Formats: structure tokens, C-alpha cells, sequence
RNA sequence: UGAAAUGCGCAGAUACCGGGAGGAACGCCGAUGGCGAAGGCAGCCACCUGGUCCACCCGUGACGCUGAGGCGCGAAAGCGUGGGGAGCAAACCGGAUUAGAUACCCGGGUAGUCCACGCCCUAAACGAUGCGCGCUAGGUCUCUGGGUCUCCUGGGGGCCGAAGCUAACGCGUUAAGCGCGCCGCCUGGGGAGUACGGCCGCAAGGCUGAAACUCAAAGGAAUUGACGGGGGCCCGCACAAGCGGUGGAGCAU
């Protein structure tokens, strides 16, 4: 945007790292790991970030929940600056 | 004692805006207040108090009668979606407030309660 | 005027001191179109201030428009659900169009019984910061020293 | 709040901090997605349970498809007994706008929304498109299993499109194409989903459902145009900026 649309995502591809190596998706304690599928909140962020295909967010998802009433990943944390 | 000037030098400095008022609130470094201003404090009585001068202006007062208890640095505390942010706090910026921190805490329930009809479709 | 933004016509300079402005007053000043007479008008009253004052009459006219001229206004808007006043800056080509139009206005104002003595005299008052004329330019800058309201304009 | 007012606040509210009780829904993931016969279904966890897709070709051996009647399921609302009741909110109470407002706006508020068992059964219950099966170009995106795995083969969801279809819009291997089986249903509008009879319901009502009468139409898609307190673009002293004037008076016309 504004002429740009800023919606230019040419498929990725070879995606940097693809976000960390070798982490599995049902690791409810991992934190260490999870700590970065979130915004700076507890948001898990959508699938335009992260990397991931479909059956797997299901699961991240369905994890980083299972790690909230664990105490140890965020639901909802504060917003620093704006 | 009497009526007793207290420093504080640092506090809290809530700050809650929406499409009708604006409230800025001074607070000790533990929530506890000091002294809060508004729109309705300083004249400004109908529509007039969600205007953005309902910000700054009462984000002086704020000041103002908080600097009073030393107070030179404060931890902004935004909250609620309307006009009215960011206003209230450049107040503080040069309202003679070094300004710490600026964080934002508006609470969204994930959903419960429901809306008043005057609430309810956004797309 | 849609599009092509009118341009500002120019003048021709004045013929006793060769400086626009002074015309664009002395255009000011006239009526039904008749230059001389509004002519004799601003030159009798300029002759009045190298008495009534020794400062050189080009001097005390320039530097009293100086102390008229606007820096702010209050252009109306509609933020929609009233009339909002919006104050903005003056574009230096207006500033000078209200100042002279001003003095002459304040001018026939005053109370003496001629042309030039309303003239220079106000003009005089204007180069010490006094004067209905530069009354108004504080009764405007006033209007304009806070605005009021466009919060839902965000940015 | 468009402005407001009712309303709540000095028995000190709002705003901020801490702690406690309660009900309801459940953010971000989440989607252009998924699952289900439909209704419908999303915090997480465990357990009990349905369906379904694929790979293997291993077992039975036509055992199949449809389905009048019957029976069961069936959003919301409503009904009965009992509990719960945070927020919301019919009726209703006030506030305000209006020429008048038993309305749009505003502040409260009961049934209700919630759970249990029982009842109701309707719906734009819509894909407005019965079920099953065989046949007829592709391309593109997407969910899910197999795969010699960014390529091919199966199931499901969208998009665009061959032939073909269609009144047109459109549909097009998720057919509204080509065919076969079976089932439901239509046979001009209004009167009517009304009247009567019957069945069903605690009741509200529900299903079945006419005619007299009356009108030459009711109607579907698309075309041109006009119109919109629809939208984008764009001109004209049309507005604005500005100068003079008219509306006042005497007179003239
Ligand atoms: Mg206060
Ligand atoms: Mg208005
Ligand atoms: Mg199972
Ligand atoms: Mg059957
Ligand atoms: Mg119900
Ligand atoms: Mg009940
Ligand atoms: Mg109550
Ligand atoms: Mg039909
Ligand atoms: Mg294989
Ligand atoms: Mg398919
Ligand atoms: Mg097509
Ligand atoms: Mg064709
Ligand atoms: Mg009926
Ligand atoms: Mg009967
Ligand atoms: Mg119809
Ligand atoms: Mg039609
Ligand atoms: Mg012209
Ligand atoms: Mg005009
Ligand atoms: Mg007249």
C-alpha cells in the first residue's frame, strides 16, 4: 500500500529458516519454543507468519492452549509503546 | 501534617479514552492514586468531553496537580479504543513529565457478556 | 474556479516609490474605480507622517501592515454534527489581502472628518501595535489560539 | 447524545489497586477451513459413542437403490414443573426527538435468554436445486489418506470453464448436461393456508385443506431509460474568496 498493496508474498519459498529446526507440535512444556509462535501477546499469530501448513497449526494451536493452564505460556500480555 | 505535600516522583498515569470522555488518572508506583483530572474537571460538559482537547487538557491537569507531589516520571497506562490516545499522552510529554513508559491494557473480553444492541456487527 | 488555480495578477508598481503593496492599498482605499482621488488620498496622508512623525512615510505604512497581517484563521468544516471553526495557517498571499483591506475598513471607521487623516493616523497607530485595525487581527488570532475538536480524524 | 435529558455521585460515584461471590459466553488459532442426515457443532482435558475417507486386496456372494403409511430427530420463540439468573432484553417505566410518537435515539426493567426432565415442530428448516447409480474437456485454489511424494491416484470444499443445457440469469464431472430406478410435489392471481370435517397440543397452535366469489391477470429473467436521503469522475460566479446591490424610503415601471 498505497500503490503497493503490500500484499506481494511470492509464495515464500525456501522460507528463511522456517522459523527455528526440529521442534514437534505437541510439547505441552516446551515453552522455550512456543515463547515465539505468540505476538507480543499471547496472541499465536495467523498463519501469514509462523510458517506452518494445515493439520499442523490445529495442533500448535491446540498446544500453546494446553500450555496456558499450565501457567506457562501467555494468554494476553500488556503492549509496549503506540 | 495538615493537608501534607508528598513526593512521590514516579507513579502511574491511567488513561482511559472513549467515545465520550476522556479520563486521565495519576497513581503511585503501586497503583494506589494521587490525583485524576478529566474533561469534566476543566469546563467541557456534553459532546465536549471525547474532544481530543478533553486529552490533553485534563492530561495537564493531571500533571499539573501531580507535579505538585514531586512526581517527575510516570509509567502511561493506555486503555479503551476511541480518541483521545497518544494525546493525553504527548499532554505528558511536555507537560514537564519525563515520560517512562507507554503501554496499552485495553481489556477484550474473549467473548463473554453480551453486547448492547448499540454493539454487535463490524464487516 | 474547479481546476487550473486562478493566478495572482500582479500590478504595476507605485509612481512616488515603486513598491506593490502601496497601489494594492491605494487600490484598497479607492471607489467606483478612481485612482487619483484615492491616489491624492494615500500620498496626502503619507505626506501627513513626515510630520506628525519624522519617520519616512514608506516606513510607517509597510511596518504597520506587518502588525495587521494574520498568521491564523478558522476555515468552518463540517465534522459532521455541527459546524466546527478548523483554524489553519495563512497563505502569505491572503495575509497581505486582509491586512490592507482591514486598515482601510478601521480607517473610515475612526471618528475625524477626512480621508488621509484616516488614513495615516491609523496607519501610525498600526506601526506601535495599536488601532481598530490591528484590533481585529487579535479579535481573528484568538478565534484560531486552540481550535476545537477533530480527535475522530486520528491520523 | 446529532445535540440533550432521565439516570448514577459528598451515605464520596466514575477513574486506579487488592481481595471475594456469581452467571453466562469462550478471545487470538479461525479460515476463502472442518465435521454432521438436517437442525446444527468451536477454551482445554478424560471417558463413553456415531459416522467417514484411504491403503491391502484378504472374507461373504447381488445380499442391492428408492421408499406411500408408520416411527424417530428437528434453530429460535413459546408452554409445564423445579432450580439459577452476570449481561442482555418483548411487555412495561421514564427521558428526548416530532406537526403528533403508544417508534427509530437514551436510562431503567419483567417474561425470556440458562440448566433439568416433559411439551411444542415451525422456519428465507435455502444450495429456495430428493436419493442412488453409470457416462461427458480442461484449468486453478484449497482440506484430508495413499503414493515410485511440489507429479500421479482416492474422498470433501470453492473458483473459472469443453460439449451440452437454460426463457434468461446462469449451470457445467460438488450439473440446473446425458441416462435409468424410486419417491414427494405442481397444474393462473385474490379469497387461503382461510372456512368446515378430522388428527395432534396443556395451551399458543400445528398437519391435512376446500368453495362461493372475483380479476385478467399474478409472475420469472433480461433491455432502455428515469429516479435514489447509492457510489466514482467531472464541469458551470453553482458554492466559497471577494466587490457592489436588492429586501428598508421617496419615486418610476
Ligand atoms: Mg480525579
Ligand atoms: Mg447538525
Ligand atoms: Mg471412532
Ligand atoms: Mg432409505
Ligand atoms: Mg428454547
Ligand atoms: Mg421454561
Ligand atoms: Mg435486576
Ligand atoms: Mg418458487
Ligand atoms: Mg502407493
Ligand atoms: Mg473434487
Ligand atoms: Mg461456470
Ligand atoms: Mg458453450
Ligand atoms: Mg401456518
Ligand atoms: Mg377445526
Ligand atoms: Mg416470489
Ligand atoms: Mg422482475
Ligand atoms: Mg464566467
Ligand atoms: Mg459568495
Ligand atoms: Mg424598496
Amino acid at each position: 500500500k498505497p500503490k503497493k498493496e503490500a500484499q506481494r508474498r511470492p509464495s515464500r519459498k525456501a522460507k528463511v529458516k522456517a522459523t527455528l529446526g526440529e521442534f514437534d507440535l505437541r510439547d505441552y512444556r516446551n515453552v522455550e519454543v512456543l515463547k515465539r509462535f505468540l505476538s507480543e501477546t499471547g496472541k499465536i499469530l495467523p498463519r501469514r507468519r509462523t510458517g506452518l501448513s494445515g493439520k499442523e497449526q490445529r495442533i500448535l494451536a491446540k498446544t500453546i492452549k494446553r500450555a496456558r493452564i499450565l501457567g506457562l505460556l501467555p494468554f494476553t500480555e500488556k503492549l509496549v509503546r503506540k | 501534617k495538615k493537608k501534607v505535600k508528598r513526593q512521590v516522583a514516579s507513579g502511574r498515569a491511567y488513561i482511559h479514552a472513549s467515545y465520550n470522555n476522556t479520563i486521565v488518572t495519576i497513581t503511585d508506583p503501586d497503583g494506589n492514586p494521587i490525583t485524576w483530572s478529566s474533561g469534566g474537571v476543566i469546563g467541557y460538559k456534553g459532546s465536549r468531553k471525547g474532544t481530543p482537547y478533553a486529552a490533553q487538557l485534563a492530561a495537564l491537569d493531571a500533571a499539573k496537580k501531580a507535579m505538585a507531589y514531586g512526581m517527575q516520571s510516570v509509567d502511561v497506562i493506555v486503555r479503551g479504543t476511541g480518541a483521545g490516545r497518544e494525546q493525553a499522552i504527548r499532554a505528558l510529554q511536555a507537560s514537564g513529565l519525563q515520560v517512562k513508559s507507554i503501554v496499552d491494557d485495553t481489556p477484550v473480553p474473549h467473548n463473554g457478556c453480551r453486547p448492547k444492541k448499540k454493539f454487535r456487527k463490524a464487516s | 474556479a474547479r481546476r487550473r488555480r486562478a493566478e495572482v495578477r500582479q500590478l504595476q508598481p507605485d509612481l512616488v516609490y515603486g513598491d506593490v503593496l502601496v497601489t494594492a492599498f491605494i487600490n484598497k482605499i479607492m471607489r467606483d474605480g478612481k485612482k487619483n482621488l484615492a491616489a491624492r488620498i494615500f500620498y496626502d496622508a503619507c505626506k501627513i507622517i513626515q510630520e506628525k512623525t519624522g519617520q519616512e512615510p514608506l516606513k510607517v505604512f509597510k511596518q504597520a501592515v506587518e502588525n495587521v497581517k494574520p498568521r491564523m484563521e478558522v476555515r468552518s468544516r463540517r465534522v459532521g454534527g455541527a459546524n466546527y471553526q478548523v483554524p489553519m495557517e495563512v497563505s502569505p498571499r491572503r495575509q497581505q489581502s486582509l491586512a490592507l483591506r482591514w486598515l482601510v475598513q478601521a480607517a473610515n471607521q475612526r471618528p475625524e472628518r477626512r480621508a488621509a487623516v484616516r488614513i495615516a493616523h491609523e496607519l501610525m497607530d498600526a506601526a506601535e501595535g495599536k488601532g481598530g485595525a490591528v484590533k481585529k487581527k487579535e479579535d481573528v488570532e484568538r478565534m484560531a489560539e486552540a481550535n476545537r475538536a477533530y480527535a475522530h480524524y486520528r491520523w
